[PDB]
């Protein structure tokens, strides 16, 4: 019983909560695609001034 | 509201799910133990009475 | 809790099943040898008294 309690304590110490990680994964994938699109829109900034010459 | 950073609804669903899993754990305890008061954590008074008796 | 590593509930269920197995082993030992005290391991004092008697 003592070995079982020590293993349960190690698991309480270092195990992760996967259900929270699922929502975190979905939100961070959407955030990464949004950040890539925002970086592309930022990259397109220089094009406008070629038209005015 | 409507944001890529937080998701309160998944938090609330996770709380209700952990409550359901705790109820399943207590039911498995009463099933494999055969007692509704298997330890002092369940209830100290009637358990102490049962031990002395 | 809610992790892919530790599974404390299976450990508690195993402890309960092992207790039930020990009870069934003691009872089949009584059924087989015909005695509630068949050896010094069962109870040393009454066993030694029965041996001398």
């Amino acid at each position: 019983k003592l070995q079982d309690s020590l293993d349960a304590g190690v698991g309480n110490l270092v195990d992760a909560d996967l259900a929270k990680e699922s929502a975190k994964l979905q939100s961070l994938q959407t955030k990464q695609q949004l950040g890539v699109q925002a970086l592309s829109i930022a990259n397109q900034s220089s094009s406008s001034i070629l038209s005015l010459f | 509201l409507n944001s890529i950073n937080t998701n309160s609804g998944a938090l609330i669903a996770l709380q209700n799910l952990n409550s359901t899993n705790a109820e399943l754990t207590q039911v498995q305890q009463r099933i494999n133990t055969g007692k509704k008061i298997g330890s002092a954590k369940d209830n100290g008074a009637i358990w102490a009475t049962a031990k002395n008796q």
